Parts: structure tokens; sequence; C-alpha cells
């Protein structure tokens, strides 16, 4: 996932009118966030803050 | 009323949103604060009776 | 209108819009329709009647 | 020649981008610019390296 | 109206007013259009249309 959002940042596909929309299997341990992910990346993942 | 506006007109000035549509109508006082567009419906003033 | 130049591919303006947009007036008061194809390279005004 | 001899015909064509490519195969502006391409008659002009 | 021997078939189509041209570079433009709107509402034009 990483690498293909990577290479889709330069086609231009991640602009401004974009949402991206993944499952929980690359939410990872939501703590280690690598330096190609855009901001607004709605993401299904189980609770870990609540209870 | 008062130095403000309310209601379409009173939200386009205030830097809120830009467009404002619907049942408008052009004027001498308002075309002085905004700017309209090419009417495209010709619009008055009647009189209707039973 | 607008019209074609003789044997070229240019475009030409005759009459009162080519008389006006060649520096030889100001103003058009006459009756003048409102149009898509004249509109592009002239400001118009309110109309002032109707038909 | 182009720009001015696209504006003035009777046909009405399409310009999209127009691309320049200072550095060739720099791989830095070379492939980000060139990856857009939404045409099929590209219309290259190089002297035979480029 | 005026020689009382044709008629007018059909009511109406493609409906556009007319104007006044004026280049796009022109200071008159805000004080002309105003002005018409200004003249359109104290019976002024309806009065010289009737006249």
């Amino acid at each position: 996932a990483v690498l293909i959002l990577s290479e889709a940042r330069s086609l231009g596909l991640t602009g401004y009118d974009f949402f991206w929309i993944v499952p929980s299997l690359v939410s990872g341990n939501t703590e280690l966030i690598p330096k190609e992910f855009p901001s607004g990346l709605i993401s299904v993942s189980y609770d870990d803050w609540d209870y | 009323v008062n130095n403000v506006w309310n209601g379409m007109i009173g939200e386009v000035v205030y830097q809120r949103a830009v467009m404002a549509v619907g049942s408008l109508t052009i004027n001498e006082e308002r075309s002085e604060v905004v700017d309209f567009s090419v009417p495209f419906v010709e619009t008055g003033i009647s009189v209707m009776v039973s | 209108t607008q019209e074609r130049v003789n044997n070229s591919n240019k475009k030409e303006w005759n009459g009162m819009m080519g008389e006006l947009l060649s520096g030889q007036a100001d103003m058009i008061v006459a009756p003048l329709t409102i149009n898509n194809e004249r509109a592009q390279y002239i400001e118009f005004s309110k109309p002032f009647k109707y038909q | 020649f182009v720009k001015t001899t696209v504006d003035n015909s009777f046909v009405g064509w399409d310009m999209q981008n127009v691309i320049t490519l200072d550095t060739s195969f720099e791989d830095a502006k070379t492939q980000v610019q060139l990856k857009k391409i939404h045409s099929s008659v590209i219309l290259l002009y190089c002297s035979k390296d480029e | 109206s005026q020689k009382c021997d044709l008629v007018t078939t059909g009511e109406l189509f493609f409906r556009s007013g007319f104007g006044i041209g004026m280049r796009k570079d022109s200071p008159w433009k805000q004080n002309v259009s105003l002005s018409i709107l200004k003249s359109h509402e104290n019976g002024f034009m309806e009065d010289l249309d009737k006249t």
C-alpha cells in the first residue's frame, strides 16, 4: 500500500478531492506511520482507546 | 435594516458562501453591493384579481 | 457578425463589431442582440429591452 | 507559431498542456511532467539525441 | 401595428434583450449599467416606450 500510494502520488490521484479508503490490515499498529500516507485516510479499525 | 442585511444577500456579503441562487431579483440598491450575471427570466410586477 | 477572410483560415469582424474593435468608437448604442459568440471579447451591459 | 495558429483556426482544436524538458532524463522533472498525458497526437520536437 | 396589413404569427423563441456594447478595458461600465437600472424602475423607460 505504501509503494502504491507513493507511486500514484506523482500521477495525481491524491489531490484535494480524493478519499482513499482502506481496511484495518494496512492501519498497522496505529503508532508508526511512514512518510507516504496522505491525510484524510478513512480506515475502519478495531477499538484500542475506548475500553 | 439598521445598516445590516439578513438572508441570502446578508450571507453573501459577509464572505460566507460565494453564490446565491434562487428567486432573487435585480435592483438598484442591491447591485451596488453584489454583482449579478445575465438575467435569464423576465420578472417584474403585476396585479392579480379574482 | 463574424466571417472568414478570403483565401485564408483567419477570422475577421466586419461592420459594427469590426469598427468598434479597431479603436474607432467606444459605444454601440443601437439595437444589438446579446449573443454568446459576440460576448466573448466585448463587455455588454444590462439589457434595456426584452424581445 | 502553433499557439497563434491554433487560436485563429475555424475547426476548434483542443490545446492540452505544453511541456518543456530542460534536463533530459533527469528523472526528477521529466517523469512527473511526462506522466500526465491525456492525449493521443503527441508532437515532440527534439534534435536527434533528445 | 402601424401599417395595418400584416400579422405576427407565433409567440416567441430565443428571447434575449438588446444592450450597449463597450470594450472590456473601459471605465464607463460600472457607472453605465447601474444607471440603466436606476432608470428602469421610476417609469422613465416605460414612459419613453409609450411615447
